[PDB]
């Protein structure tokens, strides 16, 4: 057994921690309390979940989780909520004023008066682990604190932890959700800084997820907590594999191995499947063949790109509930005759598939339908470069007019920052369509 | 705690401030001897934005009273609300300002300034997080004009850090028939390009014209421009007072409205526009309230929006609705009206909405826009400054205070410059 | 085509299905950086400071 | 009120749509870089599909398929027609063609030449034409970008009098919903200068462009036989219609090149969707066997035909996504 640390960074980071980590519980069948009959180890234990719970004498199962952010509000509801008690004090660190959706801000001017603090925080996890393999870096792109402070928080764990694995789930901006007009500059920012020293990140268009809430989910406008319980769904089902018994995506390494050929474009597209309303009475069980074919509909993505134009470099399908391998073959083999899917030449054309009996868990009275089986694709498709062009023209737009630069040079970021950031950018878009055409 | 100190400076600020006071202490469930008396939770979560906490169960404006005569602050006294402020926070003079901004700034107000700051650094020390300052003046007169701005000057000084907002009661001659207004309008708004973060620029020309044309009161009272004024000011300050997503402190909200240092001047807007005791019994729809919202007839600078284009918006609705019909709506208003938004700052209108609503109101929308449109305002002040200063007429009020014409002269300059500059991102 | 790696446990199992094959900066240089816009930030300040002091 | 971006200013095309959509009153054009439309008129190279579909409360529209070029290049048409099964190697409409690469299955050609060789039998090709090989390799090889060799037709179909070529154009639109929308009046651009046996020299009357044509005009207006006349002159001198002697080939092979690329290019499930029109290239030989040449992307109209095609783009590709306050086209079922 290999620990993994969690790190919520920012809002969003800590919102879809507590979505993610109250999910975890109903999973391994987990209290609030922190008490976990089920197991009988009691103190210790060196099962699958012992890599993101450790153990009390008390028989209290605590996540190996830190949660920073740079203003109490969002944090004071972890501390006085539903599972207050599954959390140590010294995991919970809040700074007084936020970084005013500015990068600078929380990289700069916040971040370095409070990253020491954090590192210590996040040694004292370390210590605790017989054998660390990583980090999973929970973080928004748009807000000054998930960008600023999380691209220095990762540029230090590559120093104090340099053989460790650090993998992403980014939340990338959109207008439907945002609070703030420099959302560009700051994902592109934090993008560039974050690069060298991500293993494997994982992107989530708020704008893809609150789409799929309002088609599937039959939901008028939906909320934050609407879109972290569907995300923390994805990304229980991309993190089931270290939590549970299983031979694929055992490590975090095997994510990079599995996953991420080449360093730079370590960002896989995750789809999944079914997404069905709770509300909604009589529903027709879809077929493995049915959510299967269902991961290649730009409609049921994280991202919204079409990876017909593109290529694959790699594809795994995670499945969750009553499947069996003959019925993926055959699902899989319809597919490839019906669809276009085209690899790279140096990489073979193929599936890693992962199947766990257990179907997902829902959150009692949420908004999710229970589920015989569902599944998550994790594809390193180029045709995810569409986010970055997306992106990279919305900063072109504001940067040509020096609109805002003001409020970045202000925290002591010079103005070239910007454009090393963004040629880096041009760059990664480059390696994209080298790979792709 | 995310604290701001409140300083209202002179007989329109001190006006325009008491009644914020009165209703956001009404939103709050505040009475007028601090005890609170509301039925939600959501009244009490943010308060301490505005209010000091002290013993008994009491809460006490963090807000400083400043004028150089008497009249203005014995008449908050002795209102309905008066008992309200702490005692100590009424600072004032007897001299009077005499309507000249360099006696607000540089003689009689110089005298005066100190102990101004004292209160202020007692209120700043007793803050777990000071975010800034907003201030309530007019640009018209002396006080409010002249030492509300060597104010501004000084707390930046000491807070250099900090955000500052101003409400700035632009003159017009529909409302005053004082000569010197525009030199003291100019000068002021010389200090305030400089030294502010952001500035509400509420126009007496708009708040007239709206009293006359659209609320048919053919002899409007300071009272009936100043209903307008309160209504925006608590519209303007609801991201800050209640919990909320967007624009929910002063440093954030600069960072969305203001793409370049020195534009920072803002257009407000209000919908439904209601008269004192005049009953709005019928409650508008989500369109209505969008549509009025931007509609030139609702805005609190005469300026045309039509003649400009928006850099940034923030509209923030009020009252039980439908967050999916506000959604629909706002981006029906960008798309329909596409060209009035600069395409190089995408997305630049952002939308917030808060469940309690306003007294009287059931739905209400509060608007803020920072276009390029403004400048027509600052023509306007500049066109009456440069007629009466081309001949050097009515100087020797502000000479004889030690000013010389170069002030003048410079003053001139930074605000024809301000217009040119919203004109280039107008062409953009 | 062809399946490989089939490997099985009680929680599930995993395998792989081949359709056709093929044809750092130290705690220095972030403590300068970190360093450089502090003091860019505090001549900011200072600047400030001078220009209000006049 | 619908509002559309003009991005490609050189389309004959799309300039009279854009015009014929002010003239409605309904649709008003924006700035090319605003980002708030409904329908984009898009540029020929580099459009910028990926920042498609991304705009909350507008449905979007643009006039090009991605992935439509995989059609429209030569060399990817071959390559497309080779390796797809519903089209594949035993295609009896698309001529012999080979891509080759300058200094590829140039080793593939020279195989199937040299057995010509030995056949006894017409060995001409295009790239531009002529029958030995040596000339052809030498000419790619000094000249720039990739090239198609392609089996030359010896027995074209000839118009009388005169002795003439002739290739068909056809303009084929393909809606939202991926109707394929045969417009009814197509054209034959004709040659003038009589076709020759021997002399491969002169490229006038072997290469039937309205462009290249400049004696001129003399049997019709400006090198352009419409599908009245042409049907006349199939029903006198050769005892059958349009409809039945070409018509139906074209019908076909239009619809297989479609239906072959629909999973690939299809809008169906998409977050924007694309309309097209292209202009298919047919050449008829002497048993009235009709084969595509070419289909071009961003086809030009001809002079008398504009006003009515541009109005049905107008009804069936744009109306139908945003509706408003005798049908030119025959749907190709499939
Ligand atoms: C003595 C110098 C006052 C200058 C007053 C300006 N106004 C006028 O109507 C004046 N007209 C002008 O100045 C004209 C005439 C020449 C051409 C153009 N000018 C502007 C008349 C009062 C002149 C006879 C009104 C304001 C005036 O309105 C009246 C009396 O009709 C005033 N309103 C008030 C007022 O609002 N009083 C409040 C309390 C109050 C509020 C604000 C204050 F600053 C002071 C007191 C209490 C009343 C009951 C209320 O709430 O309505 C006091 S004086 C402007 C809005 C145009
Ligand atoms: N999915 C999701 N997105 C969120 C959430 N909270 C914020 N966001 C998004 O993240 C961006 C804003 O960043 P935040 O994480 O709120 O900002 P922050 O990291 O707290 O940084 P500062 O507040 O600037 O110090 C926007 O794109 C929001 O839509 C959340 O709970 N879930
Ligand atoms: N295999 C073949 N057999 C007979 N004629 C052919 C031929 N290939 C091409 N041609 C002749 O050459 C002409 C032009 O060919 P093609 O359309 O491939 O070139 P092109 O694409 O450069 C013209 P444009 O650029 O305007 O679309 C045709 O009109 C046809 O008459
Ligand atoms: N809207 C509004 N304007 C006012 C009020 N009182 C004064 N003014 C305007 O403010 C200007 C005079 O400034 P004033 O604040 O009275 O002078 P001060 O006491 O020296 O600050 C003129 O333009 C007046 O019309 C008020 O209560 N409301
Ligand atoms: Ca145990
Ligand atoms: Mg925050
Ligand atoms: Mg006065």
């Amino acid at each position: 057994m290999r620990e993994c640390i969690s790190i919520h960074v920012g809002q969003a980071g800590v919102q879809i921690g507590n979505a993610c980590w109250e999910l975890y519980c109903l999973e391994h069948g987990i209290q609030p309390d922190g008490q976990m009959p089920s197991d009988k180890t009691i103190g210790g234990g060196d099962d699958s979940f012992n890599t993101f719970f450790s153990e009390t004498g008390a028989g209290k199962h605590v996540p190996r989780a830190v949660f920073v952010d740079l203003e109490p509000t969002v944090i004071d509801e972890v501390r006085t909520g539903t599972y207050r008690q599954l959390f140590h004090p010294e995991q919970l660190i809040t700074g007084k004023e936020d970084a005013a959706n500015n990068y600078a801000r929380g990289h700069y001017t916040i971040g370095k008066e409070i990253i020491d603090l954090v590192l210590d925080r996040i040694r004292k996890l370390a210590d605790q682990c017989t054998g660390l393999q990583g980090f999973l870096v929970f973080h928004s792109f748009g807000g000054g604190t998930g960008s600023g402070f999380t691209s220095l928080l990762m540029e230090r764990l590559s120093v104090d932890y340099g053989k460790k694995s650090k993998l992403e789930f980014s939340i990338y901006p959109a207008p439907q959700v945002s609070t703030a007009v420099v959302e560009p500059y700051n994902s592109i920012l934090t993008t560039h800084t974050t690069l060298e020293h991500s293993d494997c990140a994982f992107m989530v268009d708020n704008e893809a997820i609150y789409d799929i809430c309002r088609r599937n989910l039959d939901i008028e406008r939906p909320t934050y907590t609407n879109l972290n319980r569907l995300i923390s769904q994805i990304v229980s089902s991309i993190t089931a594999s270290l939590r549970f018994d299983g031979a694929l995506n055992v490590d975090l390494t095997e994510f990079q191995t599995n996953l991420v050929p080449y360093p730079r474009i370590h960002f896989p597209l995750a789809t999944y499947a079914p997404v069905i309303s709770a509300e909604k009475a009589y529903h027709e069980q879809l077929s493995v063949a049915e959510i299967t074919n269902a991961c290649f509909e730009p409609a049921n993505q994280m991202v919204k790109c079409d990876p017909r134009h593109g290529k694959y470099m790699a594809c795994c399908l995670l499945y969750r509930g009553d499947v069996v391998p003959k019925d993926v073959n055959a699902a899989i083999a319809t597919i490839k005759t019906k669809r276009s899917i085209q690899f790279v030449d140096w990489c073979p054309t193929g599936f890693k598939v992962g199947i766990n009996y257990q179907p997902p868990t829902v959150v009692p009275g949420g908004d999710l339908a229970k589920v015989q089986r569902a599944v998550c694709m994790l594809s390193n498709t180029t045709a995810i470069a569409e986010a970055w062009a997306r992106l990279d023209h919305k900063f072109d737009l504001m940067y040509a007019k020096r609109a805002f630069v003001h409020w970045y040079v202000g925290e002591g970021m010079e103005e070239g920052e910007f454009s090393e950031a963004r040629e880096d950018m041009a760059a990664l878009e480059k390696d994209y369509e080298e790979v792709g055409v | 705690m995310r604290e701001i100190v409140h300083i209202q400076a002179g007989q329109c600020g001190n006006q325009i401030g008491a009644k914020f006071w009165e209703v956001i202490s009404d939103e709050h469930g505040i009475d007028p001897t601090g005890s609170y008396h509301g039925d939600s939770d959501l009244q009490l979560e943010r308060i301490n934005v505005y209010y000091n906490e002290a013993t008994g169960n009491k809460y006490v404006p963090r807000a400083i009273l400043v004028d150089l005569e008497p009249g203005t602050m014995d008449s908050v006294r002795s209102g309905p609300f008066g008992q309200i402020f702490r005692p100590d926070n009424f600072v004032f003079g007897q001299s009077g300002a005499g309507n000249n901004w360099a006696k607000g700034h540089y003689t009689e107000g110089a005298e005066l300034v100190d102990s101004v700051l004292d209160v202020v650094r007692k209120e700043s020390e007793s803050c777990d997080c000071l975010q800034g300052f907003q201030l309530t003046h007019s640009l018209g007169g002396g006080t409010g004009s002249g030492m509300g701005t060597l104010l501004i000057s000084k707390i930046r000084e000491e807070y250099p850090d900090r955000i500052m907002n101003t409400f700035s009661v632009m003159p017009s001659p529909k409302v005053s028939d004082t000569v010197v207004e525009p030199y003291n309008a100019t000068l002021s708004v010389h200090q305030l390009v400089e030294n502010t973060d952001e500035t509400y620029c509420i126009d007496n020309e708009a708040l007239y014209d709206i009293c006359f044309r659209t609320l048919k009161l053919t002899t409007p009272t300071y009272g009936d421009l100043n209903h307008l004024v309160s209504a925006t000011m608590s519209g303007v300050t609801t991201c800050l007072r209640f919990p909320g997503q967007l624009n929910a402190d002063l440093r954030k909200l600069a960072v969305n409205m203001v793409p370049f240092p020195r534009l920072h001047f803002f257009m407000p807007g209000f919908a439904p526009l209601t008269s004192r005791g005049s009953q709005q019994y019928r409650a508008l729809t989500v369109p209505e309230l969008t549509q009025q919202m931007f509609d030139s007839k609702n805005m609190m600078a005469a300026c045309d929006p039509r003649h400009g284009r928006y850099l940034t918006v923030a509209a923030i609705f009020r009252g039980r609705m439908s967050m999916k019909e506000v959604d629909e709506q706002m981006l029906n208003v960008q798309n329909k009206n596409s060209s009035y938004f600069v395409e190089w700052i995408p997305n630049n209108v952002k939308t917030a909405v808060c469940d309690i609503p306003p007294r009287g109101l059931k739905m209400s929308a509060t608007f803020i826009g920072n276009s390029t449109a403004i400048q027509e305002l600052f023509k306007r002040i500049s066109e009456q400054f440069t007629a009466m200063f081309r001949r050097k007429a009515f100087l020797h009020w502000y000479t004889g205070e030690g000013m010389d014409e170069m002030e003048f002269t410079e003053a001139e300059s930074n605000m024809n410059d301000l217009v040119s500059e919203y004109q280039q991102y107008q062409d953009a | 085509m062809e399946v490989i790696e089939l490997n099985k446990c009680t929680s599930g199992q995993s395998f792989e299905v081949i359709l056709k094959p093929p044809s750092d900066p130290s705690l220095e240089e972030i403590q300068k950086k970190l360093e450089a816009a502090e003091e860019r930030r505090k001549y900011q300040e200072a600047e400030l400071l001078k220009h209000l002091a006049e | 009120m619908y509002t559309f971006v003009v991005r490609d200013e050189n389309s004959s095309v799309y300039a009279e749509v854009s015009r014929l959509l002010l003239a409605t009153g309904q649709w008003k054009r924006l700035r090319k870089d605003n980002p708030r439309f409904n329908l984009m008129l898009g540029e020929r190279n580099r459009l910028p599909f990926g920042r498609l579909g991304h705009e909350p409360g507008l449905v979007q529209l643009v006039n090009y398929y991605r992935g439509a070029d995989k059609l429209c290049r030569k060399a990817s048409l071959v390559k497309l027609i080779k390796t797809s099964p519903e089209l594949s190697e035993s295609c009896t409409w698309f001529p012999e063609s080979y891509v080759i690469y300058p200094t590829d299955e140039r080793e593939v050609f020279l195989a199937a030449y040299n057995r010509r060789r030995e056949g006894r039998e017409g060995n001409v090709w295009i790239a531009l034409i002529s029958s030995e090989a040596s000339e052809l390799l030498d000419f790619i090889d000094e000249q720039g970008q990739v090239h198609v060799i392609q089996k030359y037709l010896e027995k074209p179909l000839l118009l009388e009098p005169g002795h003439r070529k002739f290739d068909i154009r056809s303009w084929v639109l393909v809606d939202h919903l991926y109707n394929i929308y045969l417009y009814r009046e197509g054209v034959l651009r004709t040659s003038s200068e009589p076709y020759n046996s021997a002399n491969f020299q002169d490229k006038t009357c072997h290469l039937t462009n309205h462009c290249i044509q400049k004696n001129y005009g003399r049997y019709e207006e400006g090198n352009e036989m419409f599908f009245e006349e042409f049907n006349q002159y199939l029903m006198d001198a050769l005892n059958t219609t349009l409809e039945n002697s070409i018509l139906l080939q074209i019908k076909h092979i239009i619809r297989s090149c479609l239906m072959c690329i629909e999973p690939a290019i299809s809008t169906k499930h998409l977050h924007y969707q694309s309309f097209q029109l292209f202009g298919f290239d047919f050449m008829v030989d002497e048993e009235l066997k009709v084969w595509l040449i070419e289909v071009n992307g961003a086809p030009a109209c001809a002079q008398k035909l504009y006003a009515e095609l541009c109005q049905g783009i107008v009804d069936v590709a744009i109306s139908s996504v945003f509706p408003l306050a005798t049908s030119i086209f025959i749907k190709l079922h499939h």
